[PDB]
């Protein structure tokens, strides 16, 4: 997920 | 939190919100005169519908990574579970975008900066939700009059995120905390500049949900009749968020 990669 | 302590976090949290803005206030006031003409209007309002929604939604993305970024400065935030940090986005993000809009919103004549230039709802008229459109400026409209400072939209906008009713909070007491904390901080900031009667202007619970209500039954319609283009033009984080 592109979300669960901005979240880091 | 004491006294010192709830102040220090009106700070942080308008420290983050001023940091994670597209576009500086300032910016988006000095340009107030620059209005698109009828010509460029006609252009936005005769491209296809496919396309007005590709770009529409591209702007959408880029303003959700600002909401996401300020998410990530609040305190606590990142110390939640990657669940919980999700099921806050994806009920709130689309909630905050709708609130700083505002920023861009110039009440005098009801237009919104769009790609450099000021324009009316009508600029709009090829995406084919006008109702919803108007309503996300009427919404504008009625947060301009609250003439928040930047400590109030700061605030009020950690709290549309920081919700601990939010369905799927796997750690819904610590995100309870983290709330009741941003609510002393907005409450408290409130109380010392003479500025408790916003809460009772703020918009009504269920209205912010309404707009990204209609906006995810509109999109099921778009998705349904163009999936290809879903597929291939939209941002993944769009689909992500709301597919
Ligand atoms: C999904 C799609 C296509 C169709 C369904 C309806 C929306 C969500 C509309 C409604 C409001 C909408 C016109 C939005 C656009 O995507 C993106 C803008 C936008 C973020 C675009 C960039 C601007 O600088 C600004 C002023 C910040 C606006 C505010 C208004 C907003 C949110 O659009």
């Amino acid at each position: 997920k592109i979300l669960h990669r901005l979240l880091q | 939190a004491s006294l010192t302590e709830i102040e220090h976090l009106v700070q942080s949290v308008c420290k983050s919100y001023r940091e994670t803005c597209q576009l500086r206030l300032e910016d988006l006031l000095r340009q107030r005169s620059n209005i698109f003409s009828r010509e460029e209007v006609t252009g936005y309002q005769r491209k296809s519908m496919w396309e007005m929604w590709e770009r529409c939604a591209h702007h959408l993305t880029e303003a959700i990574q600002y909401v996401v970024e300020f998410a990530k400065r609040l305190s606590g935030f990142m110390e939640l579970c990657q669940n919980d940090q999700i099921v806050l986005l994806k009920a709130g993000a689309m909630e905050v975008v709708l609130v700083r809009m505002c920023r861009a919103y110039n009440a005098d004549n009801r237009t919104v900066f769009f790609e450099g230039k000021y324009g009316g709802m009508e600029l709009f008229r090829a995406l084919g939700c006008s109702e919803l459109i108007s309503s996300i400026f009427d919404f504008s409209h009625s947060l301009s009059a609250l003439h928040f400072s930047e400590d109030e939209i700061a605030l009020y906008t950690a709290l549309v995120l920081i919700n601990a009713h939010r369905p799927g909070l796997q750690e819904k007491r610590k995100v309870e905390q983290l709330q009741y904390n941003l609510e002393l901080a907005f409450h408290h900031h409130l109380c010392k500049t003479h500025r408790q009667s916003i809460l009772a202007k703020l918009p009504p619970k269920g209205k912010l949900r309404s707009l990204c209500s209609q906006h995810v039954e509109r999109l099921q319609i778009f998705q349904h009749l163009h999936p290809i283009v879903v597929q291939a033009a939209f941002p993944p984080l769009y689909k992500e968020l709301f597919s």
